[PDB]
């Protein structure tokens, strides 16, 4: 997907990570690696770094990083 | 459900229709309606007649517009094969083929072998191989008052 | 005869590859090298848990590690087999026996395994 | 005058709409699942069948849901008592009151049904100068094309 | 991206190694080689469906068989390959086929 | 009665106690093939026992082909160990047999007409759907196929004294109605 | 009505048009009646004579058959043309000695030979056994 | 000559055989399954599950659960509630 597509793996692979017991932040292009979405449009990379990873409710930003946040969530 | 409880309703009354001919009038196929017919003998535990050669004489010989006389020949060579245990395993249907075959070629109407397969619903080679296990009997299995309009002797041999 | 069938195929892929080499932006000089070089190299157990009880229940596993022998190409419309043989039914298809290179268009075969 | 022909093209017209709105709703819905058809399973044979003689047995016409707008009495047992009544059955002519009767009174005998109807066979009662017979030479045109 | 059948192949070897050549001297960058590949597949897999009009018939026996990603790879022994022209022994061939 | 069956098939399920990955097996096992479009199993053929077995992601296993109780369990050793060669835990857990398939002959031709008629409770004769009669035994929960020809084929059975005893109650009945 | 309306009728309906997209084209063109004909238990058919229909309250209808056309389009640039002839309808009740009675043009002693009067008229139809005429 | 005894239609038997020709369609693996789905949202914003299974092509039970991990379905008051591909 194009502008949408790769935000779904991302959302997917960021919550995945965090069930295994990362609670350790991770960069941007950090997540897109493993994501295979290194090819994702630049103009991406800063919507993702300007609003979707801040308005979702799911996205904690930590030392500029982010990580997920479990604190909201029960456990 | 359906076509097999009309197969069984026919059996049931003395004038079965083979499950080729419930199939032409239905939808399902015959191998479903004979998966349905044995599961509705078991739910019903009821059960059925065994069919004989002279259940379908009467409506493939007066479909094929063969007269009465050639009727009653097939119906006696028929009965008579399966006496003699000429046709031991065969089909009833294709033991009746066969014999409107043996019957029909020995009078003036004669129906050819594809001819008694359509409206018997029998591949005429299944035809042919009942034919060949009792033509060798054919002046026997024949009533004895019977008008040759072809003799015994000159009936098709294959 | 399989030469002329090479040479042929040759022309096709040069002018295939011409509109991918024009998009690129690769100088068509490529081409002509390419095919220079291409030329070249061609001419009582009550436990049962434990299976060890059976050893060398297989045979040579190195099979298919080597495959230095003659390969078979092919596209198969149906391969059927009844109970003892199987049959091939393969459409046009390449082959290299013994070094020399076979097509076929149809072909028929029957093994017994 | 309406005979057996224009009466029972009436009734067919109907019933072969409803054979082929039939194969359409069979042939459509075996169409939707992708598998081609069989033509003789889509036709019901019961429509024509079941429809031609249920309106000859009762005498109602159209479907026996729409009874109250289906004209009665069209088709009646044939009368077997006498050979003269048998001949007169056959050969009777029905005048329906409806609207149309009782803006003219259709009891009376016309001068026009000289030759056609017989003038002196009426029933007595209710029914005088509605129920008529034909006269001896009187014919009813079966129709043709004007082309 | 496409089906690569005949890339492990003499034919397909030479073309692979032409390309490596190319690579070794900076003339050609990887991801030509890859398009280059890639049409090569589609124009000998067309050549193949339309210029070969030939029949052929072989015999042999199966020792292994195997059925993966719609792949056949079929084993024989002592194949007997006959046709109308020549004939042909090989004592061991292996059948890689698709559909 | 002189006549004892021959087992002609052999049907057994064991567990190897750990899923498994149908691809993967496929790809590297010698005789396996695999068609998820098809069939959701691996289907692996061994010579020597002769059999064939139907190898599942869930871990089970159904063995077929075996000709003996002996021989489906050794195949089916074989097949487990062939899948734990390939890197899996496969282990041999709870096999068991079944179904078994027998095949025999009276010697003589059997009227289907009158066994039928006789035991039209037990017997299902359809010359239109199949030639051979069915009987379903009850004592024994075993299905025979008796045909005109004598040969008669016995199937359902669990154990092989239940062929036996199957064969050993229908025998005198076919004896009954000697051709 | 039989020679003539009957035909005339499925002539004038439109030929039925069915879309999935492959297109289905199926036309009624010809029709044919038989004989009056009567089915036994076991499905052998055999003509019905009007005193037979009469006491045994059966319908002294005729078995009507067309010929339909079927063409298959399945947007490949092929068509496909079947026509299904003698296709089964369902069955015209009959007028007593109209030209498509069985007894249409028997003489007098064929008609007793049938149990038939010679002096009956007909123009009536046996339905169920009863003979209805139609009120003009 | 009507209705004449037959085994199977013609039509049932070429149904058949087209169907077992196919064959059954094959639980692809998430992630192959994940990119074509994402890949298609680019032609359209909404997808009909009969019609979404087509162009996936997978089983509908296996395509509904890797639906639900991420996919949501909206309620629409036009034609009735239809899946959307946008997990937010």
């Amino acid at each position: 997907g194009y502008k949408f597509g790769v935000l779904a793996k991302i959302v997917n692979y960021m919550k995945t990570r965090h069930q295994r017991g990362d609670t350790h932040p991770l960069t941007l292009d950090e997540i897109l690696d493993e994501t295979q979405h290194l090819d994702i449009g630049l103009k991406q990379k800063q919507w993702l770094m300007t609003e979707a990873l801040v308005n979702n409710p799911k996205i904690e930003v930590i030392d500029g990083k982010y990580a997920f946040k479990p604190k909201y969530n029960v456990r | 459900i359906a076509s097999a409880c009309l197969y069984i309703a026919c059996r049931q009354e003395g004038v079965p229709r083979t499950f080729k001919e419930i199939c032409a009038v239905s939808r399902i196929s015959k191998k479903e309606i004979g998966r349905c017919f044995k599961l509705i003998l078991k739910a019903l535990e009821t059960s059925v007649d065994l069919i004989t050669t002279g259940d379908f004489m009467s409506r493939f010989c007066s479909n094929l517009c063969l007269p009465k006389q050639v009727q009653m020949a097939a119906t006696h060579i028929a009965r008579k094969a399966v006496e003699l245990d000429l046709v031991p395993g065969r089909s009833p249907i294709s033991v009746a083929a066969a014999a409107i075959y043996m019957a029909s070629q020995a009078s003036a109407e004669k129906r050819t072998q594809k001819e008694i397969g359509d409206i018997a619903g029998v591949a005429d080679v299944t035809i042919r191989q009942s034919y060949r296990l009792i033509y060798p009997r054919a002046p026997d299995l024949f009533p004895t008052d019977f008008k040759f309009d072809t003799p015994v002797d000159k009936l098709p041999q294959l | 005869t399989v030469p002329k069938l090479y040479r042929s195929v040759i022309e096709d892929v040069i002018n295939d590859v011409r509109d991918i080499f024009l998009d690129d932006g690769v100088d068509e000089q490529v081409l002509m090298e390419l095919k220079t070089l291409w030329e070249n190299k061609l001419m009582g157990q009550v436990e049962e848990e434990p299976l060890n009880s059976e050893d060398d229940v297989s045979d040579e596993e190195g099979q298919e590690l080597f495959d230095t022998e003659n390969v078979v190409v092919c596209q198969y419309d149906k391969i059927h087999r009844s109970k003892n043989k199987w049959k091939f039914h393969l459409k046009d298809g390449i082959m290299n026996l013994n070094g020399r290179d076979y097509i076929f268009s149809k072909a028929i075969g029957d093994a017994e395994w | 005058l309406d005979l057996a022909g224009p009466l029972l093209a009436f009734l067919f017209r109907g019933m072969f709409k409803n054979l082929l709105k039939e194969v359409r709703i069979y042939a459509q819905k075996f169409i939707d699942r992708g598998k081609d058809f069989n033509l003789e399973l889509a036709i019901k044979t019961r429509i024509i069948s079941d429809g031609l003689k249920y309106s000859l047995a009762t005498g109602n016409w159209g479907d026996q849901k729409k009874a109250h707008q289906a004209r009665a009495g069209v088709s009646q047992v044939l009368n077997r008592l006498t050979f003269a009544s048998t001949l007169s059955h056959l050969r009777r002519l029905n005048s329906p009151i409806g609207r149309d009767g009782k803006l003219a009174k259709p009891r009376q005998l016309h001068n026009t049904l000289w030759g056609m109807v017989c003038p002196a066979e009426t029933p007595e009662g209710h029914a005088v100068g509605l129920v008529k017979n034909l006269a001896l030479m009187a014919y009813i045109s079966v129709g043709s094309q004007p082309s | 991206m496409a089906y690569q059948l005949y890339r492990n192949t003499t034919l397909g070897n030479s073309l692979q190694e032409s390309l490596d050549e190319l690579i070794q001297s900076q003339q050609i960058t990887p991801q030509l080689a890859l398009q280059v590949l890639l049409q090569f597949d589609k124009a000998i897999n067309a050549a193949l469906a339309q210029r070969v009009r030939n029949r052929v018939n072989f015999r042999g026996s199966l020792n292994t068989y195997r059925f993966c990603d719609n792949v056949w790879t079929f084993v024989l022994n002592d194949v007997e390959f006959r046709e109308v022209t020549e004939l042909i022994k090989v004592d061991k061939v292996k059948i890689v086929a698709c559909d | 009665s002189g006549i004892v069956p021959q087992l002609q098939n052999i049907v057994s399920t064991v567990n190897l106690g750990c899923k498994l990955d149908l691809k993967t097996i496929a790809l590297r096992a010698r005789n396996a093939e695999y068609n998820p479009k098809r069939f959701a199993a691996v289907i692996m053929r061994i010579r020597e026992p002769r059999t064939t077995a139907l190898i599942f992601s869930s871990g089970k296993m159904v063995c077929t082909g075996a000709k003996s109780e002996e021989q489906s369990r050794l195949a089916a050793r074989k097949y487990a160990r062939v899948v734990q060669k390939l890197g899996f835990p496969a282990k041999f857990l709870d096999f068991k047999i079944q179904n078994m398939v027998g095949s025999c002959d009276v010697k003589f031709p059997i009227r289907l007409e009158g066994l039928v008629l006789t035991h039209q409770q037990f017997s299902s004769y359809e010359p239109e759907l199949f030639p051979g009669l069915i009987y379903r035994m009850i004592k024994p929960r075993i299905v025979l196929l008796i045909f005109v020809s004598g040969k008669v084929v016995l199937t359902g059975a669990k154990v092989r004294a239940e062929i036996y005893e199957a064969f050993e109650n229908i025998y005198p009945i076919l004896k009954g109605f000697r051709k | 009505f039989i020679q003539m309306s009957v035909q005339r009728i499925v002539e004038d309906a439109p030929p039925i048009d069915l879309q999935a997209p492959p297109r289905y084209l199926l036309k009624f063109e010809q029709i044919y009646l038989s004989k009056p004909t009567h089915w036994e238990r076991d499905g052998a058919p055999s003509p019905m004579m009007p005193n037979e229909a009469r006491l045994r309250n059966l319908t002294y209808s005729a078995p009507l058959y067309v010929d339909i056309t079927k063409t298959v389009i399945k947007e490949g640039e092929e068509q496909l043309q079947t026509q299904h002839q003698k296709t089964f309808i369902g069955k015209i009740p009959i007028m007593l000695r109209s030209t498509y009675c069985l007894l249409n043009g028997l003489t007098d002693r064929d008609l007793c030979e049938l149990n038939e009067c010679p002096l009956d008229p007909g123009g009536y139809f046996i339905i169920n056994g009863s003979e209805k005429v139609l009120i003009a | 000559t009507n209705y004449k005894p037959v085994a199977n239609h013609q039509y049932n038997i070429e149904y058949e055989r087209k169907k077992k020709e196919d064959g059954k369609r094959a639980r692809a693996d998430k992630q192959h399954v994940l990119d074509m789905l994402f890949s298609a949202f680019e032609k359209h914003q909404y997808y009909n599950l009969k019609d979404l299974v087509d162009i996936t092509k997978q089983p509908v039970v296996y395509l509904k659960e890797i639906l639900k991990e991420i996919g949501v379905q909206n309620v629409k008051g036009i034609h009735k509630n239809t899946w959307e591909l946008k997990p937010e």
